[PDB]
């Protein structure tokens, strides 16, 4: 959340392998761009 | 002095103008405090 505008930016990567959390390079395309204008402090997120 | 503070306009098809009903929007903005959500359109020309 910056100058007013919220910006989502993010990744989807199928990797099969099983271990946790690979190293390696890849990079965030940017999904969403938002004129939402709020302050903010905190998040939460949302799990089935 | 008890009195019931509303009543009818007599919109009738006789009343003359200015007697007669008038519809009325008002458009009202607020502005930069947050960034601008709306704009008119801004136009468009030929690709030379
Ligand atoms: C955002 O935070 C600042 C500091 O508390 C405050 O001046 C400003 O009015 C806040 N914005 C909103 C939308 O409340």
């Amino acid at each position: 959340n910056i100058d007013g505008y919220f910006k989502i930016y993010s990744k989807h990567t199928p990797i099969n392998l099983v271990r946790d959390l690979p190293h390696g390079f890849s990079a965030l395309e940017p999904l969403v761009d938002l004129p939402i204008g709020i302050n903010i402090t905190r998040f939460q997120t949302l799990l089935a | 002095n008890c009195y019931f503070p509303l009543q009818s306009y007599g919109f009738q098809p006789t009343n003359g103008v200015g007697y007669q009903p008038y519809r009325v929007v008002v458009l009202s903005f607020e502005l930069l405090h947050a960034p601008a959500t709306v704009c008119g359109p801004k136009k468009s020309t030929n690709l030379v």
